[PDB]
């Protein structure tokens, strides 16, 4: 049970990001490859704090890492950090951005367009929005009017071309699902939901996960 | 089963063979079938449904789509393949222009400028950028960059068809004599040429795709189409590129300088305020008939101004380079120069008595030039 | 001003006859304008022996040109030169400009001492690169190119790096050419490839 991402930085480097759910919190591990471009150590600055966790060799000095712990019954989130080396210059990502995962969602597939249960149990989103650039799941519980649950999908990550997915570990008390696009925050029915809810005049409607 | 080839095996792209068969119509539009009664089958179409589904697919919209827009019944559609503003091209008239300019052609000044834009005459008006055109001199068909500057014919018999195999118009040159076996000045020049379709290249607007190979100077003894040869002649000869890393340098070079400069991977067509056209004097470009030399200088957010020129004429010329008060320019490029001093770089110990060497030529701001040869200047402050 | 001045003496020490020249003028003595400084017993008239000392490049200069007249046999010449060793040559060799539009002079000699010398001048006011004389089994080699900076407007062996000088315009020297600045000159020896 972990999911990986493999961040390419913008110093001709690699960095692994492992995220593993516990038997409740999540366990994040870092890892760097290479050398070279990290000459002298590097700090993992999560969210610029100050803490930053400096990255010990992990493995025969080539593998450094790091390990972050975050607490149990926490809604899904975004575990977003910068890599300093030790001279204080900075390290991001090959598009120039903070290497941010998710933690409680895992990526998912973009593959069948709609809501997909896997053999595991999860439960796979996938959504097509070209003209949205910024796509969020709403996950509804038994009678709701706002949200019980909402989770901002990484557009880096929770997208394959024009194709916006997540993958969650379950969906218990949950009745109903809902996409926000754009940054409106009106609900919007999932085209290819095969069981809808009752409509509702601004109108309303959401796709059930049963 | 090209969602399949993204999804499941993490492809990037897809380049698409002969594309224009897939803009052909099939039968099924046909008045008989449809109708029952009196457009055909293969006739080309505006808007074809499989390029239409390719383009807007929710997946395989967001991937690289090259098109080698033509086929082998006659169509050709290069800037004309139907793009919904997607879709790439292999840019074969960039090819063309770009062979036939760097061997010494005339009336090839003004196309090989566009060349060097983007083609915008091809892509601007469509509704493309200058990165939908892909920019290639030598390609697996034709010959490779080596064999482009030593032989004037294919030579094909070794295909086993008579010699009937691969494009007979080459637009190659044999520098002089032709085969490998050449006097110096004939293989100084091939070097040279080398070096120039390669910068012409790096300096495009565009994307520069070149074959494996051409790095270091791969041969296959004129064969323009090696289709069906399972030996060395396809192969990367490891041993034979460590004979030729000077070119392999000076081609890792250029595309190292290519990334730094932040004004070749544009990604819009250059416009008159960034870019200015000079020609043997600065301000003074010649767009005739008889011209053979093209020059332009684009300012750079990285590197201040770059001078980049092309004498693709048979004769020295004592360039002069455009005037900025309190600046001078340093030379980077000069394809005539011996290696290392091809280009210039911190890792040669005597870089700055190699400039100093030249510093009475660049003080008056001039630059002496070599035939079938390039240069690239850097605008220091001075 | 300096590449002119290294003209003027290049052009004396190249010409049939016996060279002459003022006191003073191997280091750029300067009388301020004074076209007939006749009655003064200034520093004006005076060998100024702590300025012979900074413009030590252009005396240099005097001096190894005067070395190079003394070594050459064309140039310390009994009777004027005969056509069977002197060749004339313009912008391209063996076609001489005797236009009134013409400011290009260059020759070749032969010198039993020290092989063939080529001497150019391009007195106009554009660049120019020059295709030296076609020499089967040799090569030019750099001597003097007074629009070089100093010390290399005179190549000498007491250069530690006159190899690579040449190595940098090897590439030009290969295909029998020279690129020249406007107002300058040069001098070159065949040496065998
Ligand atoms: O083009 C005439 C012009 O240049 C001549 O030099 C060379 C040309 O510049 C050069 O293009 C080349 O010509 C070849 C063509 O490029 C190519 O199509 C080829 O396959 O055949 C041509 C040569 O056979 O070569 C010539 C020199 O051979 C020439 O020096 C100039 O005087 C003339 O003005
Ligand atoms: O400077 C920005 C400008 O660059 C490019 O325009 C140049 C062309 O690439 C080039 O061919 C040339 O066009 C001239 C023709 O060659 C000539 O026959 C004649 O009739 O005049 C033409 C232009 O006056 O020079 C132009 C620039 O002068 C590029 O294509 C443009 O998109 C861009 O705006
Ligand atoms: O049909 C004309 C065109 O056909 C081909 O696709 C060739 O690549 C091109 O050089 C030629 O001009
Ligand atoms: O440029 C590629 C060449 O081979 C191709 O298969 C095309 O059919 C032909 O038109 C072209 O000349
Ligand atoms: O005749 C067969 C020919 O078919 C194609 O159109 C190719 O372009 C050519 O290289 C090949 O030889």
């Amino acid at each position: 049970a972990r999911s990986c991402y493999r961040f390419r930085t913008d110093d001709d480097g690699v960095v692994d990001v492992a995220v593993s759910g516990e038997d409740g919190g999540y366990a994040v591990s870092v890892e760097v490859p290479g050398t070279r471009g990290r000459e002298g150590g590097l700090v993992l600055r999560a969210s610029g704090s100050g803490e930053g966790v400096p990255l010990a060799p992990a493995a025969g000095g080539a593998s450094l890492a790091a390990e972050l712990s975050f607490d149990p019954t926490r809604a899904p989130f975004y575990l977003s950090f910068l890599l300093t080396d030790a001279s204080g210059a900075e390290i991001r990502t090959h598009r120039k951005t903070s290497f941010r995962v998710p933690v409680g969602v895992g990526p998912g597939s973009p593959a069948p367009l709609g809501m997909s249960i896997s053999g595991d149990g999860a439960v796979n989103f996938a959504v097509y929005s070209k003209n949205a650039n910024a796509v969020s799941l709403y996950l509804y519980a038994a009678a709701g009017d706002e949200p019980a649950l909402e989770i901002d999908l990484d557009p880096y990550i929770h997208r394959t071309g024009n194709v916006w997915h997540v993958s969650l570990a379950s969906v218990d008390g949950y009745v109903s699902y809902a996409f926000c696009c754009g940054g409106i925050r009106r609900p919007l029915l999932d085209p290819y939901a095969k069981v809808i809810g009752d409509f509702v005049s601004s109108m309303r409607c959401f796709a059930s996960l049963a | 089963c090209l969602r399949y080839w993204v999804t499941e095996m993490h492809v990037d792209g897809f380049r698409f063979d002969l594309a224009s068969i897939m803009t052909r119509g099939c039968s099924l539009w046909d008045p008989v079938n449809v109708y029952g009664s009196p457009t055909t089958t293969g006739t080309p179409l505006a808007t074809p449904p499989l390029i239409d589904m390719i383009s807007n697919d929710p997946i395989l919209g967001d991937v690289k789509l090259i098109a080698e827009a033509w086929d082998a019944g006659g169509l050709y559609q290069v800037g004309q393949f139907p793009h919904w503003k997607i879709w790439s091209e292999w840019n074969g008239k960039y090819r063309d222009i770009v062979r036939q300019f760097i061997k010494g052609t005339d009336g090839f000044a003004g196309g090989f400028a566009e060349c060097l834009c983007g083609s915008p005459h091809l892509y601007q008006a469509g509704g493309r950028k200058p990165w939908h055109s892909i920019n290639f001199v030598c390609a697996h068909d034709g010959f490779t960059l080596a064999d482009l500057v030593t032989y004037n014919k294919k030579y094909n018999s070794s295909n086993g068809e008579d010699n009937r195999d691969g494009e007979n118009h080459n637009l190659s040159w044999n520098c002089g004599e032709e085969g490998e076996f050449a006097g110096l000045s004939v293989k100084r020049l091939r070097k040279r040429q080398m070096r120039n379709f390669f910068v012409s290249l790096m300096v495009s607007q565009g994307v520069p795709m070149f074959y494996m190979g051409d790095e270091y100077g791969h041969t296959k003894g004129g064969n323009n189409n090696t289709y069906c040869h399972d030996h060395y002649v396809n192969y990367f000869r490891w041993d034979k590129k460590e004979e030729s890393s000077d070119l392999q340098r000076f081609c890792s070079l250029m595309t190292k300088f290519r990334k730094q400069c932040e004004s070749l991977g544009l990604a819009d067509f250059p416009t008159a305020q960034r870019l200015h056209w000079h020609g043997h004097q600065p301000g003074k470009p010649d767009w005739s008939e008889t011209s053979r030399f093209v020059a332009f200088s684009t300012k750079d957010e990285t590197k201040g101004e770059i001078y980049v020129a092309f004498n693709a004429s048979h004769l020295p010329a004592v360039v002069g380079l455009p005037e900025r008060p309190g600046y001078r320019w340093e030379p980077l490029v000069d394809t005539g120069k011996p290696a290392p001093y091809d280009f210039l770089t911190d890792d040669l110990p005597d870089r700055a008595h190699a400039v100093h060497l030249f510093s009475h030529f660049l003080n008056s701001n001039l630059y002496p030039m070599l035939s079938y040869s390039s240069i690239i200047l850097e605008l220091q402050p001075d």
